[PDB]
């Protein structure tokens, strides 16, 4: 047997105190194993000041349509 | 930036050096030469591979001009080519040149090695 | 600045050629180890000597915005001027660049000549491909460091590898064994994925390609789905990832593995994080180990 | 809590399409260009301006590579090399992204923290934007301006029509000065003005 | 060619759906155009020769 | 049936596509230098 | 500046606007794209009616996505289209313009 | 203190060669450029790389004008036409230059003085490059 | 349109009514006919000083558009 053994990380340790500062084991356990067990980390984008043309639902037409929202 | 300037990071890099005697070279331009894609062909004693080559691979094989069997160094993550010698010696050789470029061996064992720089 | 042309001047006249662009002009297109060439070259090497072109970004910008529209109702002509203006041709052309195809379509196709194609390729060049533009996507390399678990996992699986090793590695969660091999594929390892969730007629030909095929190193596993009766004797070095849940389906689990026909040495790995409710699990397990050896 | 329209895979296909007159002085050489893309268990072709066109070409995209176009402002990104492909006959030190899950059309949901100051910078020297005046932006020297009280109006009116919708939420904070006597009595006057605003 | 509402004369700015009957506003619409009885759109129609 | 039912229930990965149409080769041997222009 | 900054200009003028929800798209497109037809039907709590497109109108109206059950403002001479919305279907959520399609906006 | 090694001369020929087994789908392909040099008291026949036309067509050198080519890079000019092909034409109003003297190869030891000053400013000063 | 015989500026107004019914939806705007004659002369008296013209000579950027 080798019982390996490591220190929690700040992001993992840091959802660990919230958790606790919340408050059953399976909480404890998944983000023993990974904090993205309960979250996903996403894509790093700069906010779009924008108000272009957006959808609400052989080929698809794409056209540039950015505006800014300030109206002079 | 005075303050800024004394606080210096030191940085691990991953690298591969690949050293070789060149076979071939094909560039493929454009008409106005802005697009630059192309294939190139090195060997060693042992191994032969056919690379593929970039805008900036192709801008530093351009400068430092080589003539299929000089033989080069390149190190990946620098961009760097740095051409050692010429080995073939050729027999026909045209008077746009008036280099004197140096006798070396090809060399041998593996085309690619794993560096690591600081 | 755009279409300024450098045609040819007499030499009757007042205009001279300083040093300035007296050394400028020679390093146009001259080569390595020369001297003045080498001498005006000093910003090229400080970039190739620092590895700035494998290089990370550090800032992006918080907000982006498009320049104020202006509007007024009822006109075209203040749409047309605007769109003129926003959009104008002669410097969007510039700041791009034709297709090669089409280069040829026009030039070849239709005889017009070089000389009369607008101009394209201004647009300057960025440090690396990692300042082109805004978006960073999410980076493996960080997925890996913010887990500690996985951190240990991908220090000792290169030995491993370097070795020449055969490796089987128990999981308990679905997305214990959904993330790893996103970590498997970053590594191209060989591997394959078992589980009861996957049909009965695969786990007839998995343990098949595992036993016959040397080149398969990583073999996945749930708990039950894999460690009860499968033979799996080409491998020794067993990897519990959170394997605390009891003695007895442990028991079994490399029960699968350090078996009849094994012909070198079995080292187990267990894995475990300090200061959390692992070391509670491992004691209850452990107190049900004591239970049950003497009894 | 802002949403983005995204479409992203492997590019498939490059095609465009010239135009009649390409010497006529208005308008671009190409009229459209056809872009197949591919992500998993999903298909989608594509055609667009030579504006959007323009920028993923700024990119440098060939084939075999993974896009990612942001339709809010027609930034485009160039994740890598496909794995799909050999992987140890490159020279340029890329890196190789497995095929996007997921249909080539999406809509998700990212959680941005801002300041006012951040909108106000943004909105007085313009980038980000497919424009020309926009582009320019990017390669001058930036500069500090003295911004105007309309702006801030302006940007004080977009961001309670935000809250009013419920999306946004203002969090105000603390801004700490230290050794106060160093300033002189033309910024103290003008601190008597600045505190007394909502 | 100039349009023209069907029912009153005027210039016709909208078009119906249903029968294709130009009206000139809402209320012509409302009062005409939607409770004609089936059959009477078509000597409307006569007119313009357009049935 | 049961026959059948017995009988039946009881890689190095390709290069990418280089193209290039309309576009100029410079080609270089050990012996000869090849310029195909258009 | 600040003494010219405190004087105003006050000028009325007058617009036509189009402003309705729409019922339904149709487009249609050849196969080598030489030319676009299209109708439009939209309609209001009081009326509904059934337009037939030109070219740029079809071509700003694929730019800026517009489906079925959109409220939408249309400007004729300008070519501006903005969404004000999506009407009362559960399938941002904005009541049904009442009255003339058509209608004249004095802005001051 | 450097070594400058030229090719000048009126230029008497200029020929691209075709290639023995030229490619499909291309026109025009090149082996070698046949440039024919003469000066004051001397004449001589260069044989160059494939890639020197392009230079060629990009300066626009024609049959009597005036070149000066590099030894190692190539890098061809039009210092001018020559003085004998003034009179011929009577409204032909580039410049003149006269007729090279020595021979078309030559080896000159040249010596150029500089200060610090000036290599600061001219590698702090961008050099010339296609950026706007 | 709108053509200016000594400078030769020309501003296009807008189509003419007469094509209003060529579409139900357009972008294009629609204006009347001149009701005036297609020729007009006037007669005009320019007044400048000496800084317009120094500052008009003396542009560094360069002459912008109208």
């Amino acid at each position: 047997e080798i019982d390996v053994l490591c220190d929690l990380t700040q992001r993992q340790a840091k959802l660990y105190q919230v958790l606790k500062s919340q408050i059953a084991v399976m909480q404890f356990r998944k983000v023993c194993n990974h904090p993205d067990l309960f979250e996903r980390a996403d894509v790093d984008s700069p906010f779009s000041f924008t108000t272009f043309g957006k959808t609400t639902s052989k080929f698809t037409d794409l056209i540039y349509s950015s505006r800014n929202p300030i109206k002079y | 930036q005075a303050f800024r300037k004394s606080i210096g990071i030191k940085i691990k890099e991953e690298t591969e050096l690949i050293e070789g005697e060149v076979v071939e070279i094909q560039i493929d331009r454009s008409i106005t030469g802005g697009h630059k894609q192309g294939k190139l062909t090195i060997k060693t004693t042992d191994m032969e591979t056919i690379y593929e080559l970039g805008n900036k691979m192709i801008d530093g094989l351009t400068k430092e001009k080589v003539l299929a069997g000089d033989v080069i160094s390149i190190d990946k993550a620098s961009g760097k080519i740095t051409k050692l010698g010429r080995s073939f010696a050729r027999s026909r050789d045209y008077d746009a040149m008036g280099a004197d470029t140096r006798f070396v061996q090809c060399p041998e064992g593996e085309l690619q090695k794993r560096k690591t720089v600081v | 600045v755009i279409e300024r042309t450098n045609g040819p001047k007499n030499t009757d006249s007042l205009s001279f050629k300083t040093i300035t662009q007296e050394l400028l002009e020679v390093t146009r297109n001259a080569p390595s180890e020369g001297v003045m060439a080498s001498l005006l070259n000093v910003e090229k090497h400080a970039y190739e000597r620092e590895y700035l072109n494998c290089i990370q970004r550090g800032y992006h910008p918080n907000v982006s915005a498009p320049p104020v529209t202006i509007e007024v109702l009822g006109s075209s002509h203040v749409t047309n001027s605007i769109n003129n203006e926003l959009f104008d041709p002669l410097i969007s052309q510039a700041l791009s660049d034709i297709p090669a195809i089409t280069q040829y379509n026009m030039h070849v196709k239709k005889g017009i000549p070089v000389e009369d194609f607008p101009k394209t390729g201004l647009f300057p060049e960025p440090l690396n491909k990692n300042f082109s533009s805004n978006i960073s996507m999410p980076s493996m390399d960080r997925f890996i460091t913010e887990s500690a678990k996985l951190r240990k996992l991908d220090e000792l699986l290169v030995k491993l590898k370097s070795e020449g090793h055969r490796v089987l590695i128990y999981f308990q969660m679905t997305k214990m064994m959904d993330l790893m091999e996103e970590y498997l594929t970053y590594r191209q390892y060989n591997h394959i994925r078992l589980d009861g969730s996957s049909k009965l007629e695969d786990r007839r030909d998995l343990v098949h390609d595992w036993q016959t095929n040397p080149e398969i190193f990583v073999f996945l596993l749930s708990t039950r789905a894999g460690g009860l009766g499968i033979n799996l004797t080409a491998a020794d070095t067993v990897i519990f990832y959170d394997s605390d849940w009891n003695p007895t389906i442990d028991s079994q689990a490399m029960d699968r593995a350090h078996r009849l026909g094994q012909t070198r040495q079995v080292t187990v790995y267990r894995l475990l994080v300090r200061g959390t409710i692992e070391e509670r699990m491992r004691d209850r397990a452990k107190q049900k180990e004591q239970v049950q050896q003497v009894v | 809590k802002e949403t983005k329209e995204v479409y992203e895979g492997e590019v498939t296909e490059l095609t465009p399409e010239d135009a009649e007159n390409p010497l006529g002085g208005y308008g671009k050489t190409i009229s459209h260009v056809i872009v197949g893309l591919k992500s998993a268990k999903g298909t989608k072709t594509l055609r667009l301006d030579p504006t959007i066109y323009e920028s993923i070409q700024r990119e440098k995209v060939s084939i075999g590579d993974v896009i990612y176009i942001e339709a809010n402002t027609g930034a485009v990104k160039r994740v890598g090399r496909s794995d799909a492909y050999a992987t140890e006959f490159d020279l340029e030190t890329e890196e190789y992204v497995p095929l996007p899950k997921g249909e080539v059309h999406k809509k998700k949901e990212i959680v941005q923290d801002v300041t006012l100051h951040d909108l106000d910078v943004a909105n007085a020297r313009p980038q980000g934007g497919q424009d020309v005046i926009s582009m320019m932006g990017q390669l001058l020297k930036p500069k500090k301006t003295e911004i105007t009280e309309k702006l801030r109006q302006e940007v004080n009116k977009v961001v309670a029509k935000y809250i009013d919708q419920g999306v946004a939420e203002l969090i105000p904070g603390v801004l700490f000065i230290d050794e106060v006597n160093m300033l002189d009595i033309e910024i103290f006057t003008y601190l008597n003005k600045a505190l007394e605003s909502n | 060619a100039k349009k023209y509402c069907d029912v009153t004369g005027l210039k016709g700015f909208y078009k119906s759906p249903t029968n294709n009957i130009r009206y000139h506003n809402a209320e012509i619409y409302q009062l005409i155009v939607k409770p004609m009885a089936p059959g009477v759109d078509q000597e409307y129609l006569k007119l313009r020769g357009a049935n | 049936l049961l026959k059948k039912r017995a009988g039946k229930s009881r890689f190095v990965k390709p290069r990418r596509p280089y193209n290039s149409e309309g576009m100029t080769r410079i080609l270089r041997r050990y012996e000869e230098d090849l310029f195909c222009t258009f």
